[PDB]
């Protein structure tokens, strides 16, 4: 049954949350390759600040490294270690 | 619960001085704060809303401002009719639609003014009922700090008299005060000289006013 | 011209009921909403309850939830607060105030005084404070009454210059007493007539005591 | 230290995942109102299928209802129950055009 | 013109080492990659290991991991599979194949035969199958050899029409034996010279036996 | 491990018939499958990749197709030179780069054809070494199912002879077969009539071919 107001607000306030990011979006210079998987699970600042004059942005950033299969057609494939940017803490700030 | 914490608690400033009242929110409220002005014995009047914008018909000296959690009402040219209690108020529903602050009793500071002193004997109509109330009246004086002491035949008095003090005037910013010496008809009828002795920063010589029944 | 008017406050025995009425004027009470806010003597402002008649939404403060009930007769352009099972802490001044943008209250009512106590009702005895011998002072003593409030005016409202009505003092007997005094010129005495109009609503006592200088 | 290939693949394959959806995006006809919170946590089909000719889309949909504060400036506010679409099962499918 | 060429397969004692060489031609072996795949006699295809020289990436199949080692000399345009500690199950035909789009193999090598056994090496004895008396048949018997393979050709490659080289049979002695037979016209006998070219690489035996009809 | 399971195991069809080989993947591979064609004694040749697309230079009759896990090679107009073993192959990195199936040996069906039979006595050069091998040759016959039996002076023979069979021809789709009767020089020198008796579906009367030393 119904989710109460206080639960919805707290769960949907600007905080870091598991977001699925396309690898292409993060590394757009690397176009020769086909990536498997094509996207990865990262922690990114999502959620709403409840004000049109404010946006949710990160303060504490960190790095995580993932084994990604990188295919290079008519050439070869391999498991390469690719680093990705993560968010550890978010805060509401002016646009 | 969101706690709004106002500082200072009370406050006196002179006519024309700049007054700054701060109100600190526990967690981000956004720009969703209002400031109110409650005169004594009347309902709050809205001064500011959305933290900074001025309500229609409020004089310009009142001005709200923000610093990401610290909200600040500023009276730029305090005036004797600004004597009031000022409340901040946050909204943005979060269990309770709003929480008020504790308050800020704003006073006015003015030149030293001495009381006109009067004394009233009990009514003959009151004496019928069996009681006797003597009233010493201090009128239009500053500051509030005044000491009244009763004398029945040159004898001091103990906890048989009560004081009531006017709230600071909106025009001249003076106070007024009544001291009420209550006795029985029988006890009143056994003494001749009644007197109240006023001691104030204003007058130099503690003035005394008295009567004989 | 917008105004809110409250009524129905007074003296009630603990565990008793009491109904407050907030009467709107100058705006469509259907297309807006009302807060009730109370303020205990000396203490600051506290939210009681809220209504938004258009969507039949109503909400109450924890300390009140279950005991009070907000309603609104859109026809009459009026909001009501029904207060059951009143306690000593429920003694306060009750304001209704209409709701401004995204929160906040812009127009407030004059406010009614709800006083929860087991004590009896007493009307005041009114005794004149007669002047003596530049500037002359005189007044009214309004002694031994309960509960608050008492309102005083001089010559039916025709005099306000140099008038002080002191705050009510609570005596050892548990009864209130106040004085209302006024300053006037000395030469005006005998010519001018100073009557003081005391009104104590909760015991339907209306007294108009004439104050004059006692023979000698 | 390093997350292995098989973990990344499995966690980032088309499946339903908690996504934060703006209420405006879902109900765009309701413009008079200001919503608190302005967004809500819903389960939606995210993740990658590992093929440019395929997209991740839902099969089994359901509904969830949430208490939302709906402010209507200079008028009134209230807690209204608002329904939202959720995804229970996702599948990889061809891009139709 | 693309081609892969393998070499170095043969007989090895269990626990022994053996090195395979895959020699690329017609493409930049630097800018591509190579698989090794093996196929046991009768059984299907199985992945052994993979290399991508450009990024010095290499990967092996579990059954091999730790024992084999892929390398590549980009200069020589050549890939190598170093096989240590060989077992009986490692007996197979080893193919290297270059890698196509997103997986798959487009060009494969001819494939070398790696045969793990403790047995001795024997060269074949070659005996002629002489014809008798429309269409005449004749051939070569290549008896008692080990290990596989034996290659046979007639008149140095100058004859392929009506030639059958039978699969090798494993005898009770643990030695292989096969026959290679060919059909020809009857009238061509005496005029035409039929010599059979047997070649058994793993014992460096090259025999060129002349087949003629025996006097009478 | 991803298991590719091919069906059928073996298969014969006529010239021009439609042939369908299926290959079933354990879990989703995507469209990352290839089909190969291995002739006898040669390396695989690639026919199809990405499940459906045809490799350059492969004739059009070969065609790959998919049904979300069930992959299907289809030879639309089978021809005698399509005699081969066909392997499916999945890639898509999971643990290994790729995996194969167990194979699908295809065969050709043609009209009944009778063998030309020949018999070869041991070489005089072989007799020097101490052994004697007699060779019975069956040439260009269909089907493969043929029974050869040796007769030394009208006596049958037991496990002293071995058969080797040609792999189906790419042009006419016939088979050929050699039976090799092995004896010692001494045992060979104690009998006069050597004969192999060929029994085949083709010829009506079991043909016999023989010689005298």
């Amino acid at each position: 049954e119904v989710v109460k107001f206080m639960d919805v607000y707290q769960r949907s306030y600007c905080h870091p949350i598991e977001t699925l990011v396309d690898i292409f979006q993060e590394y757009p210079d690397e176009i020769e390759y086909i990536f498997k998987p094509s996207c990865v699970p990262l922690m990114r600042c999502g959620g709403c600040c409840n004000d049109e004059g404010l946006e949710c942005v990160p303060t504490e950033e960190s790095n995580i490294t993932m084994q990604i299969m990188r295919i290079k057609p008519h050439q070869g494939q391999h498991i390469g270690e690719m680093s990705f940017l993560q968010h550890n803490k978010c805060e509401c700030r002016p646009k | 619960d969101i706690q709004m914490t106002q500082s200072p608690s009370s406050l006196s400033a002179s006519v024309g001085d700049r007054v700054t009242i701060t109100c600190r929110a526990s967690q981000s409220v956004s720009s969703a704060v209002a400031w109110y002005q409650q005169k004594p014995g009347k309902a709050p009047k809205l001064l500011i809303y959305s933290a900074s914008s001025l309500y229609s018909g409020v004089p310009s000296r009142f001005s709200g401002s923000r610093s990401g959690t610290d909200f600040t009402l500023t009276i730029s040219s305090l005036q004797p009719e600004d004597f009031a209690t000022y409340y901040c108020q946050q909204y943005s529903y979060y269990y309770y639609p709003f929480t008020f602050g504790q308050g800020t009793k704003v006073e006015i500071k003015r030149t030293v003014a001495a009381p006109s002193v009067f004394i009233f004997p009990p009514s003959d109509e009151q004496l019928k009922s069996g009681t006797a109330s003597v009233v010493c009246l201090l009128n239009n004086f500053y500051p509030r700090e005044a000491k009244v002491q009763w004398k029945v035949d040159n004898a001091l008095q103990s906890g048989n008299s009560q004081e009531s003090v006017t709230e600071q005037d909106s025009k001249d910013s003076t106070y007024s005060l009544s001291s009420t010496l209550t006795l029985s008809k029988a006890d009143y009828e056994k003494h001749k000289v009644y007197a109240c002795e006023v001691t104030h920063q204003g007058l130099s010589s503690p003035v005394t006013k008295s009567f004989n029944r | 011209e917008v105004q809110l008017v409250e009524s129905g406050g007074g003296l009630v025995q603990p565990g008793g009921s009491l109904r407050l009425s907030c009467a709107a004027s100058g705006f469509n009470f259907s297309s807006s909403s009302i807060h009730w806010v109370r303020q205990a003597p000396g203490k600051g402002l506290e939210w009681v309850a809220y209504i938004y008649p258009s969507y039949s939404y109503t909400s109450y403060a924890d300390s009140v939830k279950g005991r009070f009930t907000i309603s609104a007769d859109t026809s009459k352009n009026t909001a009501y607060l029904q207060m059951n099972s009143l306690r000593a802490e429920d003694t306060a001044v009750y304001y209704c105030a209409r709701y401004y943008g995204t929160g906040a209250m812009d127009y407030w009512g004059q406010g009614t005084l709800v006083t929860v106590s087991s004590a009896s009702t007493k009307g005041p005895s009114v005794f004149p404070l007669a002047p003596s011998s530049g500037t002359a002072a005189l007044g009214c003593l309004v002694k031994d009454y309960f509960p608050e409030p008492v309102t005083v005016s001089w010559n039916s409202g025709a005099l306000t210059s140099g008038v002080h009505t002191f705050p009510a003092v609570l005596q050892s007997s548990g009864l209130y007493s106040l004085s209302s005094v006024v300053t006037v010129p000395s030469s005006s005495l005998g010519t001018q007539t100073y009557i003081c109009n005391v009104n104590h609503k909760p015991s339907n006592t209306k007294v108009d005591k004439k104050v004059e200088p006692k023979s000698c």
